[PDB]
């Protein structure tokens, strides 16, 4: 989520918001400081974990083609959840 | 899009918006990066 | 050897006023001369061949808009390369550039022995492969 | 006031120059160390660089003579005369 | 062919330009150092730099040669080389259908011959090899700066100038005029060292030193 | 080979006397320029210019360099007075917008990392 | 046509995560240098952008960075009526080009869905 | 002369015997492509990748590994042998992640490189790839280990070089895995290794993690000064900015490897910097202010003390143009306590004998030795490179190694002789079995510890080694040129402080408390404001705050060793130049700099304004700090032990215990690597386990 800074500046996603004595938000005087209000961390957390029956699971990102390349992903490890290190998704073998 | 309407998604703008340019609107570039260098803060107390 | 009018001349070659470079970035530079080491990251040698100049680098900013990289030396990106060492210094030579010129450093040979990892008697014996 | 503070001998390991000096210090440099304990007397060797003796005194001032093709008597000389005044 | 991928050789035009190399490295042994014939069929005459007026005349007045087409004239800076400066001189033939290049070398303070006797072309040529590397071209009817700014200092063009050089220009208010400042750049152009420590190509290895 | 070839001058006398040609003929294109141009500047104070910028070069004892900077400054004069430079570019020669940089140790340190 | 190189966007997958993995192969292939790319690990590991910059007076619009792209992160989209006051509302931000793929995002995606079969 | 004639695409070269046929290759400038192959590690031969036609043989033949034949004809570029690259190649492809735009190897891999110059353009591998779950080995190595091409580069280097048995292989066939098996983290000062050796970016460093590609970064070639090795390095930097420490090859010094304080405490870098001149308000606090103003506080308290009034103390990071420049400014004001926080015994000879003070073998000559002692130390944390070294002694040339100390693990066997120095007085007299293996050895070389020296006793120690060292070398039991005794020194500026004729040990100041004292980078805390007199008017120029800073009534922000040009003279002796991969944050300066200038407003301006020139005053104070790469060669040890016989100054009975025992010891030691949050990670991880630092690795 987006939230305020101190000063009332909008901090964005990738934590930036200037300090109560930096000089650089005259910038915004009179103006508005543009800040994308989709996290996409947030985002990519809300998706569920898929429970798909086999050691190795595929992601391609959804699409086809219109994914990412495609990757192959452990799902050994019975603590953490095997995810997607291009999109995010996790998968996990059903309840273990 | 009457016959054929895009595909929803819940990041896309529900409302569209003009050239905001030359209103209070408009787009001030900003660095998106925090601070590198961390300064060294001097203790509050005093050595006499 | 032809006939050109050979005319005596000294041989300490000097075209410093004629580069257009301005006299603060001639006298106050100072250039290395060196064979670029292996990017030990990679075993690929190519690359540790020939000579190389880079100038001493300057002071780089932060662009107050943006957060860029600023600079104010014209020779922060001014690489030249060279076949030979000696090459190398007399172009630095004849430009005026103070320089200081490092030498080569090639591996040394070494006594690879496969039939090692499975001595008899010595600690050069593997426990696993 | 300008007492002196150190002194400093460079010479080299193989040159013919800095024979004098060398021998110098094999036979005489120990004696001169138990009968200066407190006086600094760095011998710095270094290939191809001709033997000088500095002498360091009060407030920085130092002053530098050539050994180069001396003789460890001259050498033993040269250190005597920087080391007790007439120099 | 089964390589549809492979440039297709031509063995005739390697045979014709070969002999014809032959030819001119044999009429002309006074000038000519080398001649050889690229893998893609192109001729090359390496010559001293006192053969440029003799070599050109030759090439284009022979009937053998004709090369009445002065295609290009250009430099090319090489740094590691005492003679860093490599003239570069493309001339065509229309009688014979037929390119061939004819290159020298200069350093900074020896002058190069002009050649706009023999070509009329090489005017502006040698007047932007004067400018962009600083190489001088005796006999010149006007040599002068053609491409860059009045009173550039520098040749642009050589190895070791740098790409943004070394003034930029701005309007002053104050003097009401264009200044010239040293060059400073809120963005610096950032250097990418890309090339791959694996050898490419085998068959141009050079022997090790 | 040992010795190598003039661009004009054969001998450091020939340099000299076509630097004092080059002199005689800047010095005395000074006031049209300084009429022509509508420079605000004085007579005397380009003709200093003139003589600052031949002094700079005083330093060099090539003739072959000379003769280049001799054909340079032919070049450079031929610009002045057929008007191809502007007035912007006759008072490039006077850095009057640049700030007067530090020269002594001290403002050196004081202002950054540059020697 | 669904070709049409104009105003930049970054894209994200139908959950709303970015596509952008911070490769730098766009900021590599750049002509005009005109991309600036600098990344970390985000909070969650993934491996994500912090400055992602376009100067759209540097851009020449050559679509490079589009092909060179391994997960169609960055596109040029359909705008090209973006004409600004100042120079300064041309140089983009990660948040900029963010809220351009958000508005655009409908109709990028319908030019991809007709083009991508040709790519 | 017993060369054999081998022929490399038809030309001849002579090689030794035992060449094998990628060396008789590399000798006429070929490249034989290879993974598994390293030439400082063994041979395994694994890849296939180097496999290579040798004219007449219908079988190839896996070049690492195949001694050379006379008179065979290697064929490196036949078509068998580009089709066995190319298959090679393929199989290594088939199962391989589409990782690279994700994957921190990209642009810099091997498998990349040699994939384009070697094998085909596509793929008709038509099935479902392999994964394995990734290993956590510690917060420093970050495993990937579904990009693992089973090379055994990382096994072979823990192994052979780290000494450490934790990498291995479990299974077989293609689910044969490269890890610990057990949960079990990679610690060890040579650790971060394993991550240049790794052809793919199966092993990664997490400090470095998304963070730079490398076609962007500038590569600034450099010294490392997080010890006394002087271990040659390249500093990445993109932007102004340092990105990574990487080895730079330097074959009589630290080969192709670094510790990793070496690798990852310029993390340190950033933090905790000092930007700006501080003084100190009406309140007693520090403030900023600008250059002028604190310089010129210092140079009134400076021309208002004299002689022994004003004192300096040098730390542990400090460049010899420092050290010169401010002991020429103490001499103005006639004073000569130019002290070092580490003590080296002062008596006999003390620092007047260079060869007293200095590793008089060399690294690269314990690979020459018969026999090594070691005394008082602990090598593998105090020089993690030399150490290694001593490793690979141990390994090639079955080098022999006894300690006199605790018995500390070395990462090889050696022979515990005790931890009293009342053994070393044992041995000297002879009545020890240990004195009869020095004396039946051709090159013995006998090792003490600048951490040794720091005791009490360390005049009587240095005095009963040097007898040691004597009493073989008064027998012809070897010969003139090699040397036996050896100080190992942990610290990087004290070679050259020494050099320079600084005091060793703040004893004089302690004898004679100033009332001006100069913090030139001491952040040891040897001497506190309780040793003072009252109103000390103390200094401190450095670049972190740390120790020195909070105490100080002003505050000089200097250089760190990435960002300037500056020499630094290690434990054996060669003089090294880094060179300025950034420039200092803020208003900090350069060292001798800040001096100069402070010597300036003081009115006794030092005789330099550039570095040439205090390169040259440093030539002049001791010509071997100029000699750049150069070990120059110290004699007179013979003076130097004539002269330790008159202090008669006796052991302790204090057990020799160094100050770093484990490997939580090792990666905090200096101000850069206490102001490291990856040198926290690693001591975090040491001391509590492997859950206690935690990093979701999930792209
Ligand atoms: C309108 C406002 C101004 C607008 C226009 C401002 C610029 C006007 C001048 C532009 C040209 C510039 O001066 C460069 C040239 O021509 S350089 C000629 C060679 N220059 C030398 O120096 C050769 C070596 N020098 C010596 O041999 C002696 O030192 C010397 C000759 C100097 C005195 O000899 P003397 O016998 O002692
Ligand atoms: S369109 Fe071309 S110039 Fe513009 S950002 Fe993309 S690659 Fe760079
Ligand atoms: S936009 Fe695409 S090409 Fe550019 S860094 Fe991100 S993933 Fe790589
Ligand atoms: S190690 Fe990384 S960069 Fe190299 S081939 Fe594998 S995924 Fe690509
Ligand atoms: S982890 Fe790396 S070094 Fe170890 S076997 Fe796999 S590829 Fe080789
Ligand atoms: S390199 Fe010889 S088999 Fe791997
Ligand atoms: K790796
Ligand atoms: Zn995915």
């Amino acid at each position: 989520g987006v939230r305020t800074s101190p000063t009332g500046e909008k901090v964005t996603h990738t934590g930036q918001a200037y300090d109560d004595g930096d000089y650089r938000r005259v910038r915004f005087s009179d103006r508005q400081k543009e800040v994308n209000e989709n996290f996409a961390i947030d985002l990519i957390a809300e998706q569920p974990v898929s429970e798909v029956g086999s050691r190795v699971i595929s992601c391609d990102g959804g699409g086809g083609a219109l994914g990412h390349p495609r990757v192959y992903i452990n799902l050994d490890k019975e603590t953490k959840t095997g995810t997607c290190g291009y999109c995010g998704l996790q998968f996990r073998q059903p309840h273990h | 899009p009457t016959t054929k309407p895009p595909t929803a998604r819940k990041y896309i703008w529900t409302n569209h918006k003009f050239n905001v340019s030359g209103t209070p609107q408009q787009y001030v570039p900003y660095s998106t990066t925090r601070k590198k260098i961390q300064e060294w803060v001097p203790p509050s107390t005093p050595y006499k | 050897t032809q006939d050109t009018q050979l005319i005596a001349v000294d041989e300490k070659l000097d075209i410093t006023t004629l580069t257009g470079v301005p006299e603060e970035h001639i006298k106050t530079r100072k250039v290395r001369i060196f064979v670029p080491a292996r990017n030990n990251m990679q075993s690929g040698v190519n690359n540790t061949k020939k000579w190389k100049m880079e100038f001493d680098t300057r002071e780089r900013w932060e662009n107050p808009l943006m957060g860029w990289s600023s600079t104010a030396d014209p020779l922060s990106n001014l690489v030249l390369t060279f076949s030979t060492k000696e090459d190398a210094v007399a172009f630095a030579e004849k430009n005026g550039w103070s320089f200081d010129v490092e030498e080569r450093k090639v591996p040394k040979p070494k006594s690879k022995s496969y039939g090692a990892n499975f001595s008899w008697n010595k600690r050069t014996r593997v426990s696993t492969k | 006031k300008l007492g002196l503070r150190e002194i400093r001998i460079h010479l080299c390991q193989r040159s013919p120059g800095s024979q004098g000096v060398r021998d110098f210090i094999e036979k005489r440099y120990v004696e001169l160390k138990k009968a200066n304990p407190d006086l600094p007397i760095l011998i710095r060797e270094c290939s191809d660089v001709q033997p000088k003796l500095w002498a360091r005194y009060a407030f920085g001032q130092e002053k530098n003579v050539s050994l180069n093709n001396f003789s460890a008597d001259q050498v033993t000389r040269t250190l005597e005369n920087v080391l007790s005044g007439k120099a | 062919d089964t390589r549809p991928t492979i440039r297709p050789r031509n063995d005739v035009v390697h045979k014709q330009l070969s002999a014809f190399g032959q030819y001119v490295a044999e009429i002309l042994p006074k000038y000519v150092q080398q001649v050889q014939v690229s893998c893609f069929n192109e001729l090359e005459i390496f010559i001293h730099p006192d053969g440029v007026i003799p070599v050109l005349t030759f090439l284009r007045d022979h009937t053998n040669a004709q090369f009445k087409s002065l295609a290009d004239l250009t430099a090319v800076d090489v740094p590691t080389r005492q003679n860093r400066f490599e003239i570069v001189y493309n001339l065509l033939s229309l009688r014979f259908n037929s390119r061939i290049r004819v290159k020298t070398y200069t350093d900074e303070l020896t002058p190069i011959e002009s050649s706009v006797t023999v070509y009329k072309a090489a005017n502006w040529y040698e007047r932007e090899i004067w400018d962009m590397f600083g190489v001088f071209f005796a006999n010149h009817p006007d040599l002068r700066r053609i491409l860059t700014d009045y009173g550039f200092e520098g040749h642009p063009f050589r190895k070791d100038f740098p790409l943004s050089g070394y003034v930029e220009l701005r309007y002053d208010d104050e003097v009401k005029r264009v200044v010239a400042e040293p060059v400073e750049l809120a963005q610096e152009f950032r250097k990418f060292d890309l090339n791959s420590p694996w050898e490419a190509f085998p068959a141009y290895r050079q022997p090790p030193e | 080979g040992t010795s190598v070839k003039p661009i004009f001058s054969r001998d450091m006398n020939e340099a000299k006397r076509r630097v004092r040609e080059l002199y005689r003929a800047w010095y005395r294109e000074v006031p049209n320029t300084v009429h022509l141009f509508q420079l605000d500047i004085s007579v005397k104070q380009g003709r200093d210019k003139v003589r600052e910028m031949f002094m700079k070069n005083a330093h060099v004892t090539d003739p072959r360099v000379v003769d280049l900077l001799v054909i340079k400054g032919k070049m450079e004069l031929e610009e002045t007075i057929n008007v191809w430079k502007q007035r912007t570019h006759i008072m490039r020669f006077f850095h009057e917008t640049e700030a007067p940089r530090p020269t002594d140790f001290l403002s050196k340190f004081y202002v950054g990392h540059d020697p | 046509s669904p070709r049409f190189r104009g105003e930049h966007a970054l894209r994200r997958y139908p959950s709303g995560e970015e596509r952008c993995i911070a490769c730098k192969l766009c900021e590599a292939v750049c002509p005009a240098q005109a991309i600036t790319i600098e990344a970390e690990p985000r909070a969650d590991g993934s491996r994500r952008t912090t400055r992602y910059d376009i100067d759209m007076t540097k851009c020449i619009y050559c679509g490079f960075c589009q092909e060179a792209c391994p997960v169609d992160a960055i596109v040029e989209g359909p705008n090209f009526e973006f004409s600004t006051e100042t120079h300064e509302e041309l140089l983009y931000n990660k948040e900029k080009l963010l809220n351009n793929g958000d508005k655009w995002e409908a109709e990028i995606a319908a030019n991809i869905q007709a083009d991508y079969l040709y790519r | 002369s017993n060369l054999i004639e081998v022929f490399v695409d038809g030309q001849s070269v002579m090689v030794e015997p035992g060449t094998t046929v990628l060396q008789a290759c590399e000798k006429v400038g070929m490249q034989i492509p290879r993974f598994c192959y390293h030439e400082r590690l063994s041979v395994a031969g694994n890849c296939r990748m180097c496999l290579v036609e040798i004219e007449k043989a219908p079988k190839v033949v896996a070049a690492c590994a195949m001694p050379v034949m006379k008179g065979w004809n290697i064929l490196t570029n036949s078509e068998k042998s580009k089709k066995a690259r190319e298959g090679v190649m393929e199989f290594l492809l088939a199962n391989h992640p589409l990782d690279c735009p994700i994957c921190d190897q990209g642009g810099e891999c091997d498998l990349q490189d040699q994939s384009m110059m070697f094998g085909s353009d596509r793929s008709r591998f038509l099935e479902g790839k392999r994964a394995v779950e990734d290993k956590n080995i510690g917060p420093l190595v970050k495993t990937i280990m579904t990009r693992c091409i089973q090379c055994t580069r990382c096994i072979r280097f823990a192994s052979e070089i780290a000494g450490v048995d934790d990498l291995g292989t479990t299974g077989r066939g293609n689910d044969m895995q490269v890890g610990t098996y057990i949960e079990k983290m990679f610690m060890s000062e040579l650790s971060g290794n394993i991550i240049d050796i790794c052809p793919v970016g199966a092993l990664t460093s997490k400090p470095y993690a998304f963070t730079a590609r490398p076609w962007e970064t500038r590569k600034t070639e450099s010294i490392d000064v997080m010890d006394a090795v002087g271990s040659n390095i390249v500093v990445s930097t993109r932007t102004g900015e340092v990105m990574r420490i990487l080895p730079r090859m330097h074959e009589d010094i630290n080969e192709e490897w670094i510790s990793d304080k070496t690798r990852f405490a310029y993390d340190g870098l950033k933090r905790q910097r000092l930007t700006q001149p501080m003084i100190r308000n009406e309140k007693g606090l520090l403030t900023y202010t600008t250059w002028e103003d604190a310089l010129s506080r210092v140079a009134g308290m400076l021309q208002s003390f004299q002689g022994n009034d004003v004192a300096a103390i040098a730390g542990g990071l400090v460049d010899a143009e420092a050290l010169v420049a401010l002991k020429d400014l103490l001499n103005r004001v006639d004073s000569d306590s130019l002290c070092t926080e580490e003590v080296f015994p002062t008596a006999g000879a003390g620092t007047d004998l260079r060869s007293n003070y200095l590793l008089n073998t060399t690294i690269a000559g314990v690979e020459e030795a018969d026999v090594i002692l070691l005394v008082g130390t602990n090598p593998r944390f105090e020089a993690p490179l030399f150490n290694a070294r001593i490793r690979k002694s141990w390994l090639h040339n079955d080098l022999k190694v006894a300690l006199i100390g605790s018995p500390v693990d070395l990462t090889y066997r050696y022979d515990h002789l005790g931890d009293s120095p009342k053994i070393l007085q044992d041995i000297a007299s002879g009545n020890h079995p240990f004195s009869q293996i020095l004396k039946e050895a051709k090159k013995p070389m006998v090792v003490l510890g600048s951490s040794a020296l720091q005791r009490s006793d360390g005049t009587a120690i240095l005095a009963a080694v040097s007898n040691i060292a004597q009493n073989i070398r008064l027998s012809s039991g070897v010969t003139g040129d090699w040397k036996v005794m050896n100080i190992l020194h942990r610290i990087a500026s004290q070679v050259a402080a020494l050099d320079l004729g600084y005091k060793p040990g703040v004893e004089a100041i302690r004898k004679n408390p100033p009332k001006v004292l100069f913090l030139l980078g001491a952040d040891g805390g040897c001497i506190t404001r309780q040793d003072l007199p009252k109103d000390c008017f103390i200094i401190y120029q450095g670049h972190h705050g740390d120790v020195g800073a909070p105490m100080a009534d002003v505050i000089l922000p200097g250089a760190a060793y990435t960002e300037k040009s500056a020499t630094y003279v290690n434990t054996e002796g060669r003089a090294q130049q880094t060179k300025v991969a950034v420039t200092p944050p803020g208003l900090a300066r350069e060292d001798w700099k800040i001096i100069r200038a402070l010597s300036e407003i003081a009115g006794m301006t030092l005789p330099y304004d550039t570095l040439d020139q205090v390169r040259s005053r440093l030539e002049e104070v001791s010509p071997n700090l100029v000699r750049y790469d150069d070990v120059e060669g110290a004699n007179y040890f013979q003076q130097a032990n004539e002269l330790s016989k008159l202090v008669n100054q006796q052991l302790l009975a204090d057990p020799l215990v160094p100050p770093q025992l484990t490997i939580k010891d090792f990666y905090m030691t200096d101000s850069i690597s206490r102001a490291s949050q990856t040198m926290a990670k690693c001591v975090k991880a040491v001391t509590e386990g492997i859950q206690a630092v935690e990093e979701p690795s999930i792209c």
